[PDB]
């Protein structure tokens, strides 16, 4: 009839299983998103920071010519700036979750600097707006409007 | 990607079933999926999402679950501009461009940066780009004013009822994707989601090409509400599905047809053999159990073979070349399934690359064309067996050149290799009919090939109380240098030995290998 009783976490902690799957328990929403950001940084930090760097429109600046085409594509389409707008346009509750997520990523890098590839260290710290920028790039400028279809 | 949602009545225990089965590159960084479980006093979510995303796109919990597949919603328009006198011709008059002078830094080989100028020009349509051929194109993207993509997904997956779920989806903040839903209450739903521009003319093909950028006639400004898009809830057939095929056979029997929606929403092209298998596997089975449901997901039928070998074999057997004859007999004795031990599979693929093109989507070679009236049994037959046999002749050479023989075991050439794990592959190309997908790369010098795209996150969930779910992630849950969680799941994938997904605290505590306390 009714679902099984939900679990009420009394402390913030990540319980990792044998396959590297994080079970993030938070006393509130922000805490959970923070733990999620920490977990993702742990498991995929290098590529996430790199992607966030590109979404800022700083791929060419941070890594050179190999990232210049995407920089031109994202800047021309005003993605980094629109991300700042979308971030400000978030509801207070959800913006706090995005901030917590970004904070989780920064905290992991802070406590585990050896796990962060030298080339992407210049990306830190990340912000809630960076999280919005990547998602905006992925949805609208990778899935919906790809550079390939516009440029040919 | 594949997606299945089964209604209670079509199951043995009376609980809905859900399949999350997205197909994406195994290497593209932004397409990498990550498995996680979040729990707070107010919500719980389990599932996979693309790295960097703060919300879980492929999620489920004790109450509900959803999955996504690409539908290619045409949310953008590329316009061909007619340049004239420094501007562009629009409605009979030369319009000036909006111009902004920007700049960005370019890192140099010595670590320094060079300031590089970047002029951003825009027409009334949107930002303007110049192609290599010199064509001036303006790209107009819809939904640039929808900042709530992430929050909508969050509210969708934490929804307490289907009604709340639909209300969230109705915000129209998610610009694309087919979304399938199922819950413990027994409701299943398929939604052709996305932000689609309202247009008064032109079919999808027209809007996917370079639209005339010299007239306000083609300048759209509004988008369709959720009620205007193809959707299905609790259909008579007891299930919904989508394997990237147009939304015209989301269930069986159908609940709507192409004529019920504007022709620019989705193509009306032939459904792939994989999509036809999807419909068959669900509609043909009843009294489903979670176990049977999973077994069905493992399907790897060479459907293309069923549609062509009956006509191809006899034609090939009468060819004077004894090698062609031997090839015909090899193909004839094949059970038409992409198993590791199959000695005919590689050869069949090589033939199909010619018969149906490199992507196996070609339709010109079949005798009977695809028909929405026979959506899972067409196209069929070989139009020109003579030419088809010549194609087999060439395929025989290609197979030997690539693999060293015309009868090399499928799984001997097809391998799944991650770090030091090297296991035999099975299943294959979706357009050849394989439901479970592994898009094998071209072989290396020794005929060895590996997946370049295909199965990634795979999970099957039964919404019983408590829920029961199983899953696997092809390339592990981490890609950080030195991690032990990159290649630790591929061996199980090679045997379809799925992990039980743990949502209950007691299960998690019994499986915990590392505890990370934290404070925010």
């Amino acid at each position: 009839q009714a679902p099984i009783a939900a679990y009420k976490p009394r402390s913030n902690e990540i319980l990792w299983d044998g396959y590297g799957v994080p079970h993030i328990y938070g006393v509130d929403a922000p805490s959970a998103f923070y733990g999620y950001g920490w977990a993702q940084a742990r498991s995929h930090g290098d590529n996430i920071l790199r992607l966030y760097g590109e979404a800022r429109g700083k791929g060419a600046e941070y890594w050179g010519p190999d990232y210049e085409q995407t920089t031109v594509w994202l800047l021309t389409n005003g993605v980094p700036e629109r991300a700042q707008q979308w971030y400000a346009q978030q509801s207070p509750d959800f913006r706090a979750n995005l901030d917590a997520f970004a904070a989780g990523i920064n905290a992991y890098a802070q406590q585990n600097p050896d796990d962060i590839s030298p080339e992407v260290r210049q990306v830190l710290p990340v912000s809630g707006a960076d999280v919005v920028a990547h998602a905006h790039r992925l949805m609208n400028f990778l899935y919906v409007a790809s550079p390939g279809r516009t440029l040919g | 990607s594949n997606s299945w949602a089964v209604a209670p009545g079509k199951t043995a225990n009376g609980n809905a079933l859900l399949l999350q089965n997205p197909h994406l590159s195994w290497t593209t960084d932004y397409f990498t999926y990550y498995e996680a479980h979040l729990v707070t006093p107010d919500f719980e979510i389990y599932g996979a999402t693309q790295i960097g995303l703060p919300v879980i796109r492929f999620a489920f919990n004790q109450r509900m679950g959803i999955t996504n597949t690409v539908n290619g919603m045409v949310g953008a328009t590329n316009y061909r501009l007619t340049l004239q006198d420094g501007g562009y011709l629009y409605d009979g008059q030369v319009r000036p461009f909006e111009r902004r002078q920007a700049s960005y830094r370019l890192r140099q080989a010595d670590g320094s940066t060079v300031d590089k100028p970047l002029e951003i020009r825009s027409s009334v349509h949107g930002p303007v780009f110049e192609r290599a051929d010199g064509t001036a194109v303006a790209v107009r993207v819809a939904g640039l004013d929808r900042p709530g993509m992430l929050e909508q997904y969050f509210d969708m997956i934490t929804a307490h009822s289907f009604d709340d779920y639909e209300a969230a989806m109705a915000r129209m903040q998610v610009p694309t994707f087919n979304i399938v839903y199922a819950d413990r209450e027994g409701t299943i739903n398929y939604s052709f989601n996305g932000v689609a521009p309202k247009r008064a003319e032109g079919d999808i093909a027209f809007w996917q090409g370079n639209v005339p950028g010299d007239s306000s006639r083609y300048l759209w400004t509004e988008t369709h509400p959720l009620d205007d898009l193809p959707r299905v809830t609790n259909p008579p057939g007891g299930f919904v599905q989508n394997s990237n095929d147009p939304p015209w056979t989301p269930t069986w029997p159908v609940t709507y047809c192409p004529a019920n929606h504007p022709s620019y929403l989705a193509p009306q092209t032939p459904h792939s053999l994989r999509a036809q298998q999807s419909v068959r596997l669900m509609s043909e089975n009843d009294d489903l159990t979670l176990e049977r449901f999973m077994a069905l997901q493992f399907s790897h039928r060479a459907v293309m073979a069923d549609r062509t070998l009956p006509d191809l074999i006899p034609a090939a057997l009468i060819d004077p070349d004894p090698e062609v004859q031997a090839a015909a007999r090899l193909l004839a004795a094949w059970d038409r399934d992409f198993t590791s031990d199959s000695r005919a599979a590689l050869l069949f693929e090589e033939w199909a690359r010619l018969f149906a093109g490199q992507n196996f989507a070609g339709q010109a070679a079949f005798a009977t064309p695809w028909s929405l009236d026979k959506p899972v049994s067409t196209p069929y037959g070989v139009r020109d067996p003579k030419a088809a046999v010549d194609q087999l002749r060439t395929a025989i050479a290609n197979t030997k050149r690539k693999y060293g023989a015309i009868d090399r075991p499928f799984g001997d050439a097809s391998r799944m290799i991650l770090n030091d794990v090297n296991v035999p592959g099975a299943a294959g190309y979706g357009n050849l009919g394989s439901f479970r997908v592994f898009t094998w790369s071209d072989p290396d010098e020794n005929g060895i090939r590996t997946p370049v795209h295909g199965e990634t996150w795979v999970a099957m969930i039964e919404f019983s109380t408590p829920v029961r779910a199983y899953g696997l992630m092809s390339y592990g849950n981490s890609r950080q240098p030195g991690t032990t969680h990159y290649s630790d799941q591929i061996e199980r994938v090679s045997r379809a030995d799925f992990r039980e997904l743990l949502l209950r605290r007691e299960q998690v505590e019994a499986a915990v290998q590392e505890r990370t306390p934290f404070n925010f």
